[PDB]
RNA sequence: GGUUCGAAGACGAUCAGAUACCGUCGUAGUUCCGACCAUAAACGAUGCCGACUGGCGAUGCGGCGGCGUUAUUCCCAUGACCCGCCGGGCAGCUUCCGGGAAACCAAAGUCUUUGGGUUCCGGGGGGAGUAUGGUUGCAAAGCUGAAACUUAAAGGAAUUGA
RNA sequence: UUAAUG
């Protein structure tokens, strides 16, 4: 079996977490690149290194990864969670209002209200599962 | 909040409550959250008051500002609906955020690193956060936890009775409990409205999110 | 827990619940102090003073902690009598 | 059947401040209970209580603090004298400090202090602590 | 001690019902603490079909189905793994297997 | 040899802006770092190692014996506690059971009998404690009696300073774990039973934690 | 106590009657059977005439000779 | 050994002495 | 009266040996009526009555209320469904009520903070449910029921190896 | 199918 070890893949996420602007596609650059900045003593680890990050990297140019923090894909979800949009889905100007609801507004101060719609009760009262 | 006209129900916060659903509540019923429940509509849906609830968000509110250190006030979630909004809430309050994976030992294991020792928790949903109640067990934590009524009361200790399945609905209460402390410290005036619009702390569906991309462009 | 000469000979008195009427052990790891701000009835903002609340672990792990802080918040007047 | 009416409702009262209730409705009225009831307010462990009257065996509804540690009750009722009191009020009561044992006198219902003060033995009703 | 709370049955108050001979063996077992399988079977199972509805005489004729109530104790069963033993949290979940195949 | 606090409460220790462990126990705070109970009560601390228990586990390749050690600590007012700790070799066991016992030290409460003139001696009332089968009662005693009692729980009863106490035992003693324990949870007790002294109103104090929040951010994080 | 009425006196006195015969020291003690077995008869020393000296073997793990007498 | 069959033992064993015995009377 | 099954018994297999497990027969029995026997792991290994202390979804019977579908058909009123309320009937699930040695138990809880009322029954393991005495039965056996002597353990729950 | 013992 060819599997990785932990001395190998969190090395490697350390190189590409500090130096993802170096890294790249081509496994012969790459594995130069963390020969450089990587103090690594034995070839065979430094492959194993370099192979495992050449194999995040596709898995970067695929898609998100779980257990990383790139720069980028931290300011695309910073501005994904930024973002505001034009008009609010909560200010309608036809909210549909239960009947019982409707009750309860009444006995509370806001009775009578300027955009609310009452509609016909559900008739017929099939709300649960069948057992078994 | 007790016979007070600053701190009633504003007709602004009823069409956004009707709107969002907080007053929809669940099929089933605990029965600890019985005090809190108008009348059960037909269909099976119980209907949570609203003015008792914009009780529980004054009186929540008040345990928040009470608090003189906002920064050690715990506000938890591990459910993707309310991931962004306690991120944004922490952002606007000033307290510092749990979203997803909540370690077991934050609160009583001291050589982990993540060891806060706060005064405070905000728990947006009980059985998705019954491991920060027995954490609070075992240390002096007091607990806001955001209800339904199907959601049991289990060493929780201010509850605000809500419709935490309605990923509108949490994030709108979050909205209005975070509106509601930035009023009672001196922030914000409750003459003018907030500039911050409730949509920011709502999770979104991310099939609603590549549409989105698709139509803005 | 006076003396005959009268004197306070213990060493610490310890806290009672207000919802139970019950002391609190020195280990008793899930109590409370519940701290409730009060509001300027013109300002509408925080003055700084506070309404205390001690609960015991065993009210928590029964159910009953937040009716309780309910009850003694409409009792000192911070929930409205109508609710 | 229903045998000891007194100690059917010192057992409830003794659940309802176990479990933490505010108050305890004990379902029948009896004047035994009703006056042991007002030798537990004349020390001041449980609240103001009040019965409800029908033209039955009626009801009584006492309302409940948390310094009533144990209500128990002592069953049939034993001959106490005035010799054997300070042997009872030694293996019955947790202390000499608080602690009170009730026992029907020829003056009336009274606690042990007032039946040492009175100097009149008789039989016993339980104990309250 | 005591194993299970329903005591490998289902009588809680009757005390006594009818027994009823196995499938397997002819033991004696009591009827709510038999295992029932409801075997539903079609007549042939995978490739005898394939022959059937060439060689069959009237077209698109559905096949009969065989309907065996099988009644099996706990060794029988055990031995033919109808039932497994469990972990003593997984003992308590009397859920049934699932019907995806 | 220099202590860097852990805990918010050990960090207001080692800034001595609390002034006792009284308001720990009145605010039921966990204290969780040992080296407190060595700043506030280690002049008058003392250790006294009760039983090595060696227990073991059976494996593939004979049996792994770890010893297990029980330690009684306290000053001579109020404050003991019952440490246990079992560990591969009895200098470690006998410290860990110590650093536990530093741990959960719980004070006493010490009464009057009949007349109520001079200084505490006795239980105030008949306390109980247990765990398992075993069920330790403590009973009030008059002045100058001794602790009429089995030699360990005499020797915990020592080191609480409560001078004269009767006792009884029920179940398994021999036991001497689950019969400290018992004990333990008796004189733990002995402040969980209501007091009808303690009828007056608790005016609840300030927690150090929000009197001291400004130096408690101010000096670290 | 089970019975406890106020005159269940001669109830509890026949129950622990009853109940004392079924202890092994009070039986032993209160039956003349024993005391006939005994060969002392109720007494802490016996004379006797020596007749014989017996090796006995003695029991599990300890293996030894016992010295006795026929008395 | 079975307490069932020690006691069907004994059974046979108390008929074999009621045996005995009543050829003695 | 005996269809089937089937103690005993016979035969054929297996095994070193089977007077056992397996197979083929096969008597008493298994079936009905009239009399005995009164023994079960006759179990919930949990006496009976009464009071109290948490919920959840059910099921069974009876009674009550309320949107609406489906039968009598031509409507009122009754059956089948749906949502609830109450009494107890067998239960189940859930958790730091509380208990227990634990497994576990809403009772096995309300027990050293020990007393609601009342029966039967245990005092280390064997000997031994044995001898003897009495009584019942046609018999098998049923009820009551020791001692001498011997032993430092027998046992219950749970953990880790094997 | 057989598989007993220390
Ligand atoms: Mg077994
Ligand atoms: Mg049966
Ligand atoms: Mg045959
Ligand atoms: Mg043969
Ligand atoms: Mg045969
Ligand atoms: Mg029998
Ligand atoms: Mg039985
Ligand atoms: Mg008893
Ligand atoms: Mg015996
Ligand atoms: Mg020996
Ligand atoms: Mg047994
Ligand atoms: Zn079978």
């Amino acid at each position: 079996g060819r599997v990785r070890t932990k001395t190998v893949k969190k090395a490697a996420r350390v190189i590409i977490e500090k130096y993802y602007t170096r890294l790249g596609n081509d496994f012969h650059t790459n594995k130069r690149v963390c020969e450089e900045i990587a103090i690594i003593p034995s070839k065979k680890l430094r492959n194993k290194i370099a192979g495992y990050v050449t194999h995040l990297m596709k898995r970067i140019q695929r898609g998100p990864v779980r257990g990383i923090s790139i720069k980028l894909q931290e300011e695309e979800r910073e501005r994904r969670d930024n973002y505001v949009p034009e008009v609010s889905a909560l200010d309608q100007e036809i909210i549909e209002v239960d009947p019982d609801t409707k009750e309860m507004l009444k006995l509370l101060d806001f009775g009578s209200l300027s955009n609310l719609q009452v509609t016909q009760p559900t008739v017929g009262m099939n709300f649960k599962t069948p057992r078994g | 909040s007790g016979a007070l006209d600053v701190l009633q129900m504003k007709e602004e916060d009823v069409l956004k409550f009707l709107a969002a659903g907080t007053h929809l509540g669940g099929t089933n019923l605990d029965f600890q959250m019985e005090q809190y429940i108008y009348k059960r509509k037909s269909d099976g849906i119980y209907i949570i008051n609203l003015k008792r609830t914009w009780e529980k968000l004054l009186l929540a509110a008040r345990a928040i500002v009470a608090i003189e250190n906002p920064a050690d006030v715990s506000v938890i979630s591990s459910r993707n609906t309310g991931q962004r909004a306690v991120l944004k809430f922490a952002a606007a309050t000033g307290a510092t955020p749990i979203a997803g994976r909540f370690t077991p030992g934050t609160f009583t294991n001291q050589i982990q690193t993540a060891f806060r020792e706060p005064r405070l928790l905000v728990v947006t949903d009980p059985r998705a956060d019954h491991q920060p109640l027995t954490e609070a067990s075992y240390v002096n934590l007091p607990t806001i936890a955001l209800c339904n009524t199907d959601s049991p009361l289990r060493y929780v200790d201010i509850a605000i009775p809500c419709n935490n399945k309605g990923a509108h609905s949490v994030g709108l209460m979050w909205w209005m409990l975070a509106r509601e402390v930035l009023r009672m410290r001196g922030t914000i005036s409750r003459e003018h409205p907030w500039e911050v619009m409730p949509d920011l702390y709502f999770y979104r569906d991310p099939e609603e999110i590549e549409k989105e991309e698709q139509a803005a462009a | 827990m006076q003396n005959d000469a009268g004197e306070f000979v213990d060493l610490y008195v310890p806290r009672k619940c207000s919802a139970s009427n019950r002391i609190i052990g020195a280990k008793d790891h899930a109590s409370i102090q519940m701290n409730v701000a009060e509001v300027d009835k013109v300002t509408g903002r925080f003055n700084g003073q506070f309404k205390t609340y001690a609960i015991c672990g065993a009210i928590r792990r029964m159910g009953e902690s937040d009716d309780s802080i309910l009850r003694l918040a409409k009792a000192d007047g911070i929930v409205s009598k109508n609710f | 059947v229903r045998m000891n009416v007194l100690a059917d409702a010192l057992k409830s009262i003794n659940n309802a401040e176990k479990r933490g209730k505010r108050q305890v409705l004990i379902r029948p009225c009896s004047k035994v209970i009703v006056r042991f009831l007002t030798v537990m307010m004349k020390h001041g462990y449980i609240g103001e209580f009040e019965i409800i009257d029908d033209h039955r065996a009626g009801k009584i509804v006492v309302n409940l603090t948390g310094r009533l540690n144990k209500c128990g009750v002592i069953s049939p009722r034993f001959d106490v004298q005035l010799k054997d009191l300070e042997k009872w009020q030694n293996n019955l009561l947790p202390s000499r400090q608080f602690g009170f044992i009730v026992l029907t006198t020829s003056a009336g219902i009274m606690d042990h202090e007032e039946a040492r003060r009175k100097h009149t033995g008789g039989k016993i009703l339980g104990f309250f602590f | 001690t005591k194993k299970r709370r329903n005591n490998g049955r289902a009588k809680k108050g009757r005390g006594h019902v009818q027994p009823i001979r196995c499938t397997n063996c002819a033991r004696c077992v009591p009827k709510d603490k038999a295992i029932k399988k409801f075997v539903i079977r079609n007549i042939v199972e995978a490739a005898a079909v394939r022959d059937i509805s060439e060689a069959s005489v009237f077209d698109a004729y559905v096949l009969p189905k065989l309907y065996v109530k099988l009644h099996y104790c706990v060794s029988c069963a055990i031995h033919s793994k109808v039932v497994r033993n469990r972990s003593r949290e997984a003992r308590k979940d009397r859920t049934p297997p699932p019907r995806f195949r | 040899k220099e202590w860097l606090p852990v805990t918010k409460l050990g960090r207001l220790v080692k800034d001595m802006k609390i002034k006792s462990l009284e308001e720990i126990y009145l605010f039921s705070l966990p204290i969780k770092e040992s080296e407190i109970i060595d700043f506030f009560l280690g002049a008058s601390l003392k250790d006294e190692v009760l039983k090595i228990m060696p227990v073991q586990k059976q494996t593939r390749a004979g049996q792994r014996t770890r010893f297990k050690a029980f330690v009684a600590i306290g000053d001579y007012n109020g404050h003991v506690g019952l440490g246990v700790k079992c560990s591969k070799e009895v200098a470690t066991a006998i410290r860990g059971a110590i650093i536990l016992a530093k741990l959960s030290i719980v004070p006493v409460r010490r009464g009057y009998w009949g007349n109520k003139i001079g200084k505490p001696h006795t239980v105030p009332c008949k306390v109980t404690g247990r765990c398992g089968s075993v069920l330790v009662r403590l009973i009030p005693a008059p002045r100058g009696t001794g602790i009429v009692s089995a030699p360990v729980p005499k020797k915990l009863l020592m080191m609480a300073g409560i001078d004269d106490c009767y006792t009884s035992a029920r179940g398994c003693t021999a036991t001497l774990g689950n019969f400290a324990k018992a004990t333990f949870d008796a004189i733990s007790k002995t402040y969980s039973y209501l007091t009808p002294d303690l009828w007056k109103e608790t005016v609840f104090t300030k927690s150090p934690y929000q009197e001291f929040t400004d130096h408690l951010v101010k000096t670290h994080t | 106590g089970k019975c406890r009425g106020l005159r269940t006196a001669r109830k509890l006195r026949s129950h622990r009657r009853d109940q004392k015969w079924h202890d092994k020291q009070y039986k032993k003690a209160h039956l003349g059977t024993a005391l006939k077995a005994n060969p002392f008869g109720g007494a802490s020393h016996a004379k006797g005439i020596v007749l014989e000296k017996v090796g006995v073997e003695a029991k599990q793990p300890n293996s030894a000779i016992r010295k006795c007498v026929r008395v | 050994m079975r307490a069932k069959w020690r006691k069907k033992r004994m059974r046979r064993l108390k008929r074999k002495r009621r045996k005995m015995r009543q050829r003695s009377k």
